[PDB]
């Protein structure tokens, strides 16, 4: 019915933006403040990992939560 | 010893009860499923209607 | 905490579907959307991505869900703006759960060792629909052979076990 | 022992029964939450799948806070929690005298069952103000 067509449309929408899902090694910050960052992304971080920003300022990934990295 | 003895007897009924249930199921399982399944559905429906 | 927040959205969509009088076109479309979002899980990770702006995500929904109904599209575009697109399949499932109370139909699951004929299924459906108060009753059968020559019926949260429960109650009352 | 077992097998009649079941979602350190159980009461014996009992304290909007009355390490997410239908009660009678019993009413000294006829709920209202008498003896 219409569900297969909607599934094909959303699959083509995922395949259209598949180059911007480079998420697995980099990240974008959500919250910045008081010496803390939350970054969406970073699928392959280790805990306690040295992490550089765009400025060259270093950061340490302590909390590896489900949808962000503290 | 008297109490214990009543307990040994009860425990003994129970160990045996345990074995008995497993075989009763195996014999039951072994019995027909053609006609008997037709009865069980018919009966199930009748039963629900009483309940 | 997630299921009651899904229930609020589903009750709002249920009220607007009962008020607008287009109930079937809402219900079948939300069923199709729930099937399409249960089919693929990468669409939520696509819509959670931060570099995409909110207008791009809104145009992505409006392109990918162009054939859906208008209150459903407005509901999902409100869900996008509230960062609640990770909550949409539960509210779709609870919307289909709440619309069957308006239709009166209940969904029952029957575990039987043998596949039952349709006449006995319709008889038990009519009997327990007259018992539970439904106009009609939907029965979903299973092919699990663990039952001892019987069928056990589940009416929502209240079950009717009569297959191995006889032997279980016998060995419980014996000891 | 065979004659009493045969008499019990001849006396018992098979029948179907309801359960009013619900499924566990969280199991943690003595307390389980559960969906379903839509007609459960506040403060009653609610029985798990492995035979461990539990009391229902918190009734919430979509889950029941069931407090587990035994060893909880055999209880997982997805187990079935059936409803007994009775407020927390202990078996109370003359047969309890001289006997060591856990708070659920079961004998724990291992001397056989406790043979009591009638039960009493554990949380019952106190004697009233006019029911009392001044303490004198």
């Amino acid at each position: 019915i219409r569900a297969e067509e909607i599934s094909a449309l959303i699959k083509q929408q995922i395949e259209n933006y598949e180059s911007q899902i480079q998420v697995s090694d980099v990240g974008t910050v959500i919250q910045v403040g008081d010496g803390i960052a939350r970054a969406h992304g970073l699928d392959n971080v280790m805990s306690g990992e040295l992490v550089e920003f765009a400025n060259g300022v270093m950061g340490m990934a302590l909390n590896l939560e489900e949808n962000n990295v503290g | 010893i008297e109490r214990e003895k009543e307990q040994a007897m009860a425990a003994l009924r129970e160990q045996v009860a345990s074995l008995s249930v497993l075989i009763a199921s195996k014999v039951i399982e072994k019995e027909l499923t053609e006609q008997d399944q037709r009865k069980l559905i018919e009966a199930y429906i009748k039963d629900v209607q009483e309940v | 905490n997630q299921e009651v927040i899904a229930k609020r959205y589903a009750s709002a969509l249920f009220q607007i579907a009962l008020e607008q009088g287009q109930l079937d076109r809402i219900e079948e479309d939300v069923r199709a959307v729930r099937q399409a979002l249960a089919e693929n899980g990468e669409f939520l990770s696509l819509l959670s991505y931060p570099k995409l702006s909110l207008d791009q995500k809104k145009a992505l929904i409006a392109e990918a869900f162009a054939g859906v109904s208008t209150p459903v599209q407005n509901t999902l575009l409100l869900l996008l703006e509230r960062h609640r697109f990770g909550l949409v399949p539960e509210l779709a499932e609870q919307f289909l759960a709440l619309v069957d109370d308006a239709r009166g139909i209940a969904k029952a699951v029957a575990y039987s060792a043998r596949p039952l004929t349709d006449e006995e299924l319709r008889a038990l459906s009519d009997v327990f629909a007259q018992k539970v108060g439904k106009q009609t009753l939907e029965i979903e059968n299973i092919i699990d052979p663990e039952l001892i020559g019987g069928v056990r019926l589940r009416i929502g949260n209240r079950i009717y076990d009569g297959s191995v429960s006889g032997q279980l109650e016998r060995i419980r009352r014996q000891l | 022992i065979s004659a009493l077992i045969k008499q019990q097998i001849e006396n018992y009649e098979s029948q179907i029964q309801v359960s009013d079941v619900g499924t566990v979602i969280q199991v943690g350190d003595g307390i389980a939450r559960a969906h379903g159980l839509d007609n459960v009461m506040s403060g009653e014996l609610v029985e798990f799948a492995n035979g461990v009992m539990g009391m229902a304290l918190n009734l919430e909007e979509n889950n029941v806070g069931i407090v587990i009355l035994g060893p909880y390490t055999g209880i997982k997410e997805g187990d079935e929690v059936r409803r007994t239908g009775r407020i927390m009660e202990v078996p109370v009678g003359e047969a309890l005298i001289g006997r060591v019993v856990n708070p659920l009413g079961q004998p724990v000294d291992g001397l056989g069952p406790v043979e009591t006829t009638e039960t009493r709920p554990i949380e019952s209202p106190a004697p009233g103000v006019m029911d009392r008498r001044s303490v004198h003896e």
